[PDB]
C-alpha cells in the first residue's frame, strides 16, 4: 500500500461522488455474471441463472450494498487496512470459507464499474491509484487466513 | 468456448468502437503501464511519456489485431497464427501479462461505451480477450 | 500442446509411480494445504490433520483420475468430461488453485522419483498438469 | 519475514547441507528448459536449443551459482529481505528489464530441485517454510520496480 498523497486525494475525491448502494449492487452482480463460479457462495439467494436474474435479484443488491459499505469504511482508514478488516478477514476464512482470490476478482470488477460510471473522469492515473487500493483491501481481507 | 451469444455481443461492442480502435488501444496501453509498472520491462526501447508516438503507433497495431480476430471469430487460431509465433519465439512475454492488458482493455471499453457495456457484454468481452490471450500464448512450449 | 516426446515422458514417469499413486496424491494434497493455506477453504468438511482418512481417500481419487488421463493422453477432454462438469457446475474451484496443486504434485514426484525426474521429464510433466488443469476448467463459463 | 522459529530453523538447517554450485546450476537450467520463454535474457549464453545443451552450458552453470550465491547470503537477512536486495531490485528493473514474474518461476523451480536432492528430508512442513522464503525473496527483488 504505497499511496502517495496525491493518489490518496484522487481516490477520496472520486469516492465522494459514488452512490455506494448502487455501485455495490452493480459490482457484486457483475462479479456473479462474468465469473459465474463465484455463485457457489450464494445458493440461498435464489435465481441466478441469467444476467437480469442476477442484476435485479434483491438479495444480490442488498448484499452488494453491505460489501461496499464496509469497503467505504475502509477508505477512511487507508493507513490501517489490516486492522480495520481483521474481524471480517477472520469471518471470511473461518465461517464463510471464501477463497481470497474472490476479493481480487471483485476489485477488478469494481474498477470496471467505476470506469463505466465515470467515463473520461476515470483517467489512467486515477485507475492506477484505485488498483493499489483494491489490492490493499484484498490483501487485508486475506491477512487472517490460516 | 465462445457461444453464439458471446460472438454477437463481441461483434456488437467492437462495431461501436469502429474507427476508435487505435485510440482505445493506446489508452489501454497507457493504463497498463501506469497500473502495472512491471509491464514496462518489455518496452525499454519505447518512450513511454503521455502522448508518445510509439505508444500511439503500437496501440493501433494492437487494436488492428483485435479487429482482425473479431472479423475471424470462428477461426481465431488461424487468423492470429503469425502473432502467436511472434510472441512465443521472439517477444517471449510472460503469460501473466496478457491478463493485465486484457483488464486494461476492458476498463478502456467501459470508460467509452457506457450504453453497450452491459453485464452480458462485459462477460462476453472478458471471455473473448481470454481466448485471444490463450491463442497468443499457445505455442510457448 | 503435448508433443510425442511429452506423452512418452509422462507415460514413463507415471509408469514408475505405479502402486504408490494413491500415496503420492495424498502427499501432494498435504503439501498443498500446508504451503498454500487458502486452498483449505474448499475442504471445510474434511478433517485436514496429518494422516486423516479423508485426505488419503481423496488423494487416491485424484491420483486415479490422473492415471486415467495419462492412459487417455490423446483424448483428454473426453476422458475427463465428467470431472470437468463436476468442477465447473458443482465444486466451482477457482482456476488459480489448479496451479497450486500441480506444483505440489511436481514436488512430490521430484521427491520420490529422483532418477526419473530429469529436466526434460520435469518439463513434460508440468505441461501435462497444465493441460489437465485447462481441461478441468474449460466449462467454467 | 513471517517465519516461525521452527520454520526459520528448518530453512537454515537444510540450507547448511546445500551445494550451492550444483543447485544453482540445476535451478537456472531447469528454469530455461521448463519455461523456455525465460531464455530471452540469455541469448549471448550460446546454444540453448535442447535440455542437454542448456544443462551443459557453462555460462548457465556459472550464472546459476551467482544467482543462488546472492540468494544464499539473503537467507542470513530474513528479518530484512527488502533492504538486503534493494540495489539488486533496482538493477533488475533499471538495467536488466527482468519481469519479476520470473523471480516467482525460479522460486518454484528451486523448490522442486531441493525436493529432488533431499527426498524424504524435504517434508511438507519444510516445503511450506521454503515456499514462504521464496515468495519473500521474489517480493523483495520486485520492490523497487517503477
Ligand atoms: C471488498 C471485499 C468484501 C468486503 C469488504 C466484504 C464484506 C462483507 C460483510 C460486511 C459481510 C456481512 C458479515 C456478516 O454477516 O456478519 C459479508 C458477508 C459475506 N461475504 Fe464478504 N465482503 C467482501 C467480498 C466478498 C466476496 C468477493 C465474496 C464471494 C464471492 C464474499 C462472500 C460473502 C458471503 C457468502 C457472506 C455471507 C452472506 C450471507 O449472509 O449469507 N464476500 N461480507
Ligand atoms: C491482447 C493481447 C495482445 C495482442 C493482440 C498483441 C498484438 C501485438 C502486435 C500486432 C504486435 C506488432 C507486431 C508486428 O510488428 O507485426 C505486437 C508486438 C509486441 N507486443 Fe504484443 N499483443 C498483445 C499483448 C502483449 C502484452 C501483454 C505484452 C507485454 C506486456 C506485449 C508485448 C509486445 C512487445 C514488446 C511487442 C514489440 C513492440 C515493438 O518492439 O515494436 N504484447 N503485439
Ligand atoms: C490436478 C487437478 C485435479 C484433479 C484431477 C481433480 C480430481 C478430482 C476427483 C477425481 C474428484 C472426486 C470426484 C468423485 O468423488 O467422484 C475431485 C473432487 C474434488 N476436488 Fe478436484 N481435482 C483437481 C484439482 C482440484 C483443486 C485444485 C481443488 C481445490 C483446491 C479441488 C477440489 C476438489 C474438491 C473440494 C472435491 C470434492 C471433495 C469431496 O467432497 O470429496 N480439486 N477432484
Ligand atoms: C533468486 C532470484 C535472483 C537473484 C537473487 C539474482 C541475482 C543476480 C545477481 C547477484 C546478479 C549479478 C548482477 C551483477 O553482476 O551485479 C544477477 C544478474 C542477472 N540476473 Fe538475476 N537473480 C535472480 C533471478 C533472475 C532471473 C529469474 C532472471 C531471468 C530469468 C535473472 C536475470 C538476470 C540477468 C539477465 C543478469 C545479468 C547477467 C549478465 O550479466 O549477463 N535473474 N542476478
Amino acid at each position: 500500500m504505497h499511496l502517495t498523497p496525491e493518489e490518496k486525494s484522487a481516490v477520496t475525491a472520486l469516492w465522494g461522488k459514488v452512490n455506494v448502494d448502487e455501485v455495490g449492487g452493480e459490482a457484486l452482480g457483475r462479479l456473479l455474471v462474468v465469473y459465474p463460479w463465484t455463485q457457489r457462495f450464494f445458493e440461498s439467494f435464489g435465481d441466478l441463472s441469467t444476467p437480469d436474474a442476477v442484476m435485479g435479484n434483491p438479495k444480490v443488491k442488498a448484499h452488494g450494498k453491505k460489501v461496499l459499505g464496509a469497503f467505504s469504511d475502509g477508505l477512511a482508514h487507508l493507513d490501517n487496512l489490516k486492522g480495520t478488516f481483521a474481524t471480517l478477514s477472520e469471518l471470511h476464512c473461518d465461517k464463510l470459507h471464501v477463497d481470497p482470490e474472490n476479493f481480487r476478482l471483485l476489485g477488478n470488477v469494481l474498477v470496471c464499474v467505476l470506469a463505466h460510471h465515470f467515463g473520461k473522469e476515470f483517467t489512467p492515473p486515477v485507475q492506477a491509484a484505485y488498483q493499489k487500493v483494491v489490492a490493499g483491501v484484498a490483501n487485508a481481507l486475506a491477512h487472517k487466513y490460516h | 468456448v465462445l457461444s453464439p451469444a458471446d460472438k454477437t455481443n463481441v461483434k456488437a461492442a467492437w462495431g461501436k468502437v469502429g474507427a476508435h480502435a487505435g485510440e482505445y488501444g493506446a489508452e489501454a496501453l497507457e493504463r497498463m503501464f501506469l497500473s502495472f509498472p512491471t509491464t514496462k520491462t518489455y518496452f525499454p526501447h519505447f518512450d513511454l511519456s503521455h502522448g508518445s508516438a510509439q505508444v500511439k503507433g503500437h496501440g493501433k497495431k494492437v487494436a488492428d489485431a483485435l479487429t482482425n480476430a473479431v472479423a475471424h471469430v470462428d477461426d481465431m487460431p488461424n487468423a492470429l497464427s503469425a502473432l502467436s509465433d511472434l510472441h512465443a519465439h521472439k517477444l517471449r512475454v510472460d503469460p501473466v501479462n496478457f491478463k493485465l492488458l486484457s483488464h486494461c482493455l476492458l476498463v478502456t471499453l467501459a470508460a467509452h461505451l457506457p450504453a453497450e457495456f452491459t453485464p452480458a457484454v462485459h462477460a462476453s468481452l472478458d471471455k473473448f480477450l481470454a481466448s485471444v490471450s490463450t491463442v497468443l500464448t499457445s505455442k510457448y512450449r
